[PDB]
RNA sequence: GUUUAGAACGUCGUGAGACAGUUCGGUCCCUAUCUGCCGUGGGCGCUGGAGAACUGAGGGGGGCUGCUCCUAGUACGAGAGGACCGGAGUGGACGCAUCACUGGUGUUCGGGUUGUCAUGCCAAUGGCACUGCCCGGUAGCUAAAUGCGGAAGAGAUAAGU
RNA sequence: AAUUCCUUGUCGGGUAAGUUCCGACCUGCACGAAUGGCGUAAUGAUGGCCAGGCUGUCUCCACCCGAGACUCAGUGAAAUUGAACUCGCUGUGAAGAUGCAGUGUACCCGCGGCAAGACGGAAAGACCCCGUGAACCUUUACUAUAGCUUGACACUGAACAU
RNA sequence: GUAACGGGGCUAAACCAUGCACCGAAGCUGCGGCAGCGACGCUUAUGCGUUGUUGGGUAGGGGAGCGUUCUGUAAGCCUGCGAAGGUGUGCUGUGAGGCAUGCUGGAGGUAUCAGAAGUGCGAAUGCUGACAUAAGUAACGAUAAAGCGGGUGAAAAGCCCGCUCGCCGGAAGACCAAGGGUUCCUGUCCAACGUUAAUCGGGGCAGGGUGAGUCGACCCCUAAGGCGAGGCCGAAAGGCGUAGUCGAUGGGAAACAGGUUAAUAUUCCUGUACUUGGUGUUACUGCGAAGGGGGGACGGAGAAGGCUAUGUUGGCCGGGCGACGGUUGUCCCGGUUUAAGCGUGUAGGCUGGUUUUCCAGGCAAAUCCGGAAAAUCAAGGCUGAGGCGUGAUGACGAGGCACUACGGUGCUGAAGCAACAAAUGCCCUGCUUCCAGGAAAAGCCUCUAAGCAUCAGGUAACAUCAAAUCGUACCCCAAACCGACACAGGUGGUCAGGUAGAGAAUACCAAGGCGCUUGAGAGAACUCGGGUGAAGGAACUAGGCAAAAUGGUGCCGUAACUUCGGGAGAAGGCACGCUGAUAUGUAGGUGAGGUCCCUCGCGGAUGGAGCUGAAAUCAGUCGAAGAUACCAGCUGGCUGCAACUGUUUAUUAAAAACACAGCACUGUGCAAACACGAAAGUGGACGUAUACGGUGUGACGCCUGCCCGGUGCCGGAAGGUUAAUU
RNA sequence: GGUUAAGCGACUAAGCGUACACGGUGGAUGCCCUGGCAGUCAGAGGCGAUGAAGGACGUGCUAAUCUGCGAUAAGCGUCGGUAAGGUGAUAUGAACCGUUAUAACCGGCGAUUUCCGAAUGGGGAAACCCAGUGUGUUUCGACACACUAUCAUUAACUGAAUCCAUAGGUUAAUGAGGCGAACCGGGGGAACUGAAACAUCUAAGUACCCCGAGGAAAAGAAAUCAACCGAGAUUCCCCCAGUAGCGGCGAGCGAACGGGGAGCAGCCCAGAGCCUGAAUCAGUGUGUGUGUUAGUGGAAGCGUCUGGAAAGGCGCGCGAUACAGGGUGACAGCCCCGUACACAAAAAUGCACAUGCUGUGAGCUCGAUGAGUAGGGCGGGACACGUGGUAUCCUGUCUGAAUAUGGGGGGACCAUCCUCCAAGGCUAAAUACUCCUGACUGACCGAUAGUGAACCAGUACCGUGAGGGAAAGGCGAAAAGAACCCCGGCGAGGGGAGUGAAAAAGAACCUGAAACCGUGUACGUACAAGCAGUGGGAGCACGCUUAGGCGUGUGACUGCGUACCUUUUGUAUAAUGGGUCAGCGACUUAUAUUCUGUAGCAAGGUUAACCGAAUAGGGGAGCCGAAGGGAAACCGAGUCUUAACUGGGCGUUAAGUUGCAGGGUAUAGACCCGAAACCCGGUGAUCUAGCCAUGGGCAGGUUGAAGGUUGGGUAACACUAACUGGAGGACCGAACCGACUAAUGUUGAAAAAUUAGCGGAUGACUUGUGGCUGGGGGUGAAAGGCCAAUCAAACCGGGAGAUAGCU
């Protein structure tokens, strides 16, 4: 039975990932909370 | 999680 | 049925809604540890060991009944009617056993047949299609099939004589 | 009558017997005309009722074929659990007892089964009530408010007519 | 289950009345011990034969202590002659405790008196970790099915090989996209992973493997939409949006066949092609836009016709003479394959064609487009399957002989045709028809402006360069993706064999791929999935739930009612196999040779061979049964509700609910009402009352009566009342 | 003695119980710290178009990762320091480089510095795609550099409608873009909560959002206060004071004057001269001084004992401006590193003083004296002050002066009197904070603690995303990490051997507890009923004793005896809680106040900030007490009440005050855990709903509308017949889609499915790929449905430890 989960690496991209982000301050915002907290992985791309 | 079953009383 | 969320009627309420008023629709989970119960075993005991056949303390099962016939168309009754007591026969329900008979089943027996595949081919067979679909059917199992059972007799009694 | 409480109203039809169904009656508790009324072919996994066929639905279950259940080998959970040396009865007792009293019964221990009880398991009860709890929703509850609307002033000046 | 003495039992072992005994409590008294308190004797912060008396206890109040970690005491003391810690034992205090010791351990520990607290745990459905219980119980994941021999190995039901059996075959096969990311191939290993074992694996480990001018992506082009210079708007942030710039799911240049690896291939190799640019040479020369025009360029449905894919049969080639009757035969088996490209332009589709002339149009200009006229031609042009030829004396090809590591390798290699059937593919972006009236842009073609017209540039022919970069393994209806799983689930596209059949249904099979990662026994109850059933036939049950039954084609026949369409497949009935005949293989379809005609070809007309091939009738024949299996409507009658097809509570409600066409009311004059937005703006709508929004009703038929008091709405404005302001 | 009879009769343990012994599992306890926590004293408070922060990919003798670094890639140059060893870590090895100064290492200064990222040539799904221009290369295929974002400012050149102009346009210069903890200023600005409800109010101008700046910021040089005496910018601390006041006068909020301190600093414009470059400030060089960025030296012990090892014991010394610490085989002043002291800089740089240039103007005189402003009306806000009688401040709105012969203020207002001069600016210090650097400290933690993280931790992992977020430390002194032999599958695992003090330290490694699970021994147990114990007690076993019998284990048999906690009038209750163990887990802290105890002083007691070599001392600013009464003025051991009290009320003999401890109260989360919710900022339409754009799919078989043709009929129609036609939210039925019934399954095969049937199946169909609508919002053929397994208000983070009279 269909999930909630369709993988699609355009739209993941397009959705989440950096230039998407960092396109608005908000996301910019998630950006800067990431670095603060050290993660790993910045953005969703790859 | 679950469905708070209605085998109860009226 | 009642008893959620949907919906509708009547009714109440300005309204959301409400009505032991009514109508339609609407998820019933648990692999048994213990007690209990039905079966079936293991261990040990019962004073040498072992193989049998018993006694029965105790417990359980079983305990129903109709209708005809004879007594007797007698007792009783003006008649209409019609027995007690006692003795036969034949059923119902229930229970047990059994498969000789009557049947069921008998995908392990035999045959018929459809489609298709294969055995080189024909013929003859086999696979698959619910056992392909059917027709029969041994043993066994089985009831609707057929045998049997309920008692009589004692003891002590109930109410009552 | 999706509307009739009394009520299974009364009558008729259907059945051996019909609180349902169908037809009427009107006594409409508490129908009613676009919050539409009455009819209406067709349509409907639509509701109710009836008939034929059909059948293990049932009288009343029997047999058979498979998959489990059972035994063996391997792997190997779960919910639950205060601790247990965890019997019946009658009575008592936070008022329905394996655990108290009295009394009866019962050698020790598995296996296959059935679920009467352990107020069995599941989930800090949804019903009821409570808290000067929460939330949505309603309105001619309160207090506001967006919006809409009224006028004054400002943006905004100059003739004429009443 | 006696159950109304606790029971036994009792005729006193009951009751009544007198006694004298005895039993009976943590009460009382003894004999010790501890503590509190009161007034004393001496002495008294201490204490004394003190003495008297008190000492059940929750909430709670008061008082006094133990122990833990840390600081001072402590650069002290204890300690490798065994510290803390742990684990025993002994002693001791009213208690929390303390002391000492045996063993363990192997380096810290700490008196005393003070000081400070993360200072004392059984509970909080407490938190974390560990370990039980049920329990060696349930389960080991579709009832598609396995069996044997051999091999490897320490070991084989599970791996490998072989021979059988069974399952899928519009899939359970093949190829992709999306998605995954090495799972691909080889070697090696069995701890963990695999619901068992495992020599095996999508497990571990080590190597190898993805080759492109033509396939994609990238690139050019745009859709919805996004971003957005300036700009407009907004407390700020920001919002909207122009020019622009992104954005495929769409439009744009080109490659096919054969061979080859353990794993890649339209990518490598062989053979044969094609395309777009760059450069150079040569010839002929008007070029040219951020411009114009054309083109690209487009619906639904339906109807055929022409074809191919493909299949069948025959022919041909090769092989077979049959494990058991027959089988030299009209027998059996297999093969009978060849692309793109190039040439031809066919069936067919579309359009009259060719000049000259004029013109306020196509933002200017235009030789183009669009117009006006005139002349002349009976044609011309465009598009397009397919076939044929070439590609191809090649490749492929059954099979053959030699070698070899079961592979293989090398060589050779026959026929390689026809008829018929036939698509959902192609002609077809066609044709016909309908209303609901069916993208864009660029590439491409053409036209001229400005700017060059010796040049440049354009056209044509050769030669030549260049075609980068990225993806390419593998899975891809699943054990590799989405579902926590090697999960009875989900997941888009392409391919579409034989027999029967209308069919992509269904059954049996081909190619191909599998038997679903625990088995072996047993053959109880009971449960699940099924089969059959005497007799009755809905008596069952809320209810014919379920099951059973019906089921096909042809023909006959078919009611009430109806909106005339329906109802209707109404109901109901008849015929179905096989063989022969009509007619040895028919009607029909297809159609060669041959013979005429041609302004000549992929031609036309005859012609009928050969193939393909129903349907009907008659006769015969078998069975209980001929729509024999699978497949495949139960029917009728009354009535409520909704007109109907549709929609809805993903995950207990599919309905009478919602929607619905229709109807009516009302608002709305377009800078519309209204709605989204502090605003700009956008939607409404690039629409204009024959329109749009809102509301109610809900096809159709017949109809929709009375009330304006209340509450709303609309209109009026004289009077009463009334804000800011003055 | 044999044979019978009767009575009694131990010995059995499948297993189990208790005790003990020996193990297994497990990782608690103890010990340890290259990790954290809280501070002190300093420094440094920014980085970035000269391309940051943060990454991607590379880079080694390198397979991975970490740490460095950037194609010059664990590095290159130069200048210093330093050097006999050295090529970062896991992590060996290999191949080498050095050894008296070009090994290596450290510091200063440079060079290089791929790609992404403000990212800046364009684009983009970050680490990729695509260019243009120009210079220079040539092998004629190409190649290498450089430049090309936007905005602001300035200057040139050109350049509309439109004649000049202007707008606009093209260049060229500068500057800005982003990141970053808190602190600061400003623009916006909650709700939960408290009020035991709830509107004003509180929470709170807090949380949060936005803008801007600095090392501090801000504020700041009186149109200020005072009160008839005076003070003299701002900021900060202690008082004043929980006072005056504000307030549904409730909850609560809460000054100022004045005083004590820290630190102090004043100027410029609103204009012209006379003087003149005056003072002062800013640039820069030039030195000095003092730092910073590498470093150097740095004292003094032997013997013996125990022990694997000495730093321990026992002896005898020595140094100390060094007995701070760390390491070394157990506890080191003299073993090592250091420490105390004494020194050091080629180069860069801070700070301070001096000095030289470049600006900069000092002084004097005469003037001038901030107007849509003050004020007012209206509406709000800020002042402790909520409109109140409300001054003062800010202004959305509407008005509107005087102007030194004049105005402002003195808490309504007026007069008088004091005080000051708005409508222009600048200004250090005292103050706030710590992402970061260095040193040091702790009655702070010691692996369930301390940061989430002592470990390759913001990792693994979870979620579409925002976001959430772990577990996991210890062999030994030295790996000496077990050669060799044996069993086993050329395994695993184990037995020997060997190493070591110890393997009773073997890498599943310090210590190794408990639950739990085993083996052995002793005793009990197979006719026996229940919180499983207790009192009594045989027998057996065993240890001592000598026969006194005790001690230990077990325990037949027997009297009595229905767990614990919580909550209750009341529980064996069949009321709640708990499977067990271990660890953790709840009355604290700050301030104020009262009371008690205790200590000190005493009609007095005591300081706070601050100063201070500083727990001392100074500072008595203040606070409490010694005098009260009254609303108050006032009076006073009295006073008030009243005209007045013989009165009556309250007072007058009675020691307080400051510490410490404790009992209460108050404000903070206030003993701990737990809501459903409210508010704020974000993340989600990869699911689903609707819509938009662009593609695809729907086997087969029926019915046969309109229309058309040909007849028949009509004057022509109409009408009628036949044949063509192929209409439909038409029919039957696969794919496809739906999900009506039943069974199964219900700790599923599956957190909604399977099987057999069922409905639709050319359409209001279905589907792929993109796109759009976002939380009081969306979307909805409408069920309160759906909006990522969550919907009568999603998810994430924050307010937040909301609140919880309840358990
Ligand atoms: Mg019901
Ligand atoms: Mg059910
Ligand atoms: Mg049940
Ligand atoms: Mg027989
Ligand atoms: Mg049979
Ligand atoms: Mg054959
Ligand atoms: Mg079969
Ligand atoms: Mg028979
Ligand atoms: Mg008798
Ligand atoms: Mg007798
Ligand atoms: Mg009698
Ligand atoms: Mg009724
Ligand atoms: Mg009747
Ligand atoms: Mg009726
Ligand atoms: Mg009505
Ligand atoms: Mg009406
Ligand atoms: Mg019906
Ligand atoms: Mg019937
Ligand atoms: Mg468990
Ligand atoms: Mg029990
Ligand atoms: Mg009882
Ligand atoms: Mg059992
Ligand atoms: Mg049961
Ligand atoms: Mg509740
Ligand atoms: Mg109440
Ligand atoms: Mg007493
Ligand atoms: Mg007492
Ligand atoms: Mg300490
Ligand atoms: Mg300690
Ligand atoms: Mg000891
Ligand atoms: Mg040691
Ligand atoms: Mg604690
Ligand atoms: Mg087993
Ligand atoms: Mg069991
Ligand atoms: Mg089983
Ligand atoms: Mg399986
Ligand atoms: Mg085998
Ligand atoms: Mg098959
Ligand atoms: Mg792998
Ligand atoms: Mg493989
Ligand atoms: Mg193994
Ligand atoms: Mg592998
Ligand atoms: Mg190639
Ligand atoms: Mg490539
Ligand atoms: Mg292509
Ligand atoms: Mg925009
Ligand atoms: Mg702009
Ligand atoms: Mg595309
Ligand atoms: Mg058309
Ligand atoms: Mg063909
Ligand atoms: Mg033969
Ligand atoms: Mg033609
Ligand atoms: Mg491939
Ligand atoms: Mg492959
Ligand atoms: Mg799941
Ligand atoms: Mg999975
Ligand atoms: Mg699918
Ligand atoms: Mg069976
Ligand atoms: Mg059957
Ligand atoms: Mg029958
Ligand atoms: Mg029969
Ligand atoms: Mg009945
Ligand atoms: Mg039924
Ligand atoms: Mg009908
Ligand atoms: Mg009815
Ligand atoms: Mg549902
Ligand atoms: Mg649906
Ligand atoms: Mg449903
Ligand atoms: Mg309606
Ligand atoms: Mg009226
Ligand atoms: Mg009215
Ligand atoms: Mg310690
Ligand atoms: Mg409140
Ligand atoms: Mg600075
Ligand atoms: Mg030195
Ligand atoms: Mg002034
Ligand atoms: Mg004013
Ligand atoms: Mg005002
Ligand atoms: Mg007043
Ligand atoms: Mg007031
Ligand atoms: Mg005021
Ligand atoms: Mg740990
Ligand atoms: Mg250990
Ligand atoms: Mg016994
Ligand atoms: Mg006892
Ligand atoms: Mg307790
Ligand atoms: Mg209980
Ligand atoms: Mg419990
Ligand atoms: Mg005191
Ligand atoms: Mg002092
Ligand atoms: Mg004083
Ligand atoms: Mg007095
Ligand atoms: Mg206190
Ligand atoms: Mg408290
Ligand atoms: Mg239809
Ligand atoms: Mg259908
Ligand atoms: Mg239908
Ligand atoms: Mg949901
Ligand atoms: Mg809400
Ligand atoms: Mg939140
Ligand atoms: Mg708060
Ligand atoms: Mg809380």
């Amino acid at each position: 039975m269909k999930r909630t989960f369709q993988p699609s690496v355009l739209k993941r991209n397009r959705s989440h990932g950096f230039r998407a982000r960092m396109a608005t301050k908000n996301g910019r915002q998630v950006l800067a909370r990431r670095r603060a907290k050290g993660r790993a992985r910045l953005t969703v791309s790859k | 999680a679950a469905a708070v079953r209605n085998a109860r009383w009226a």
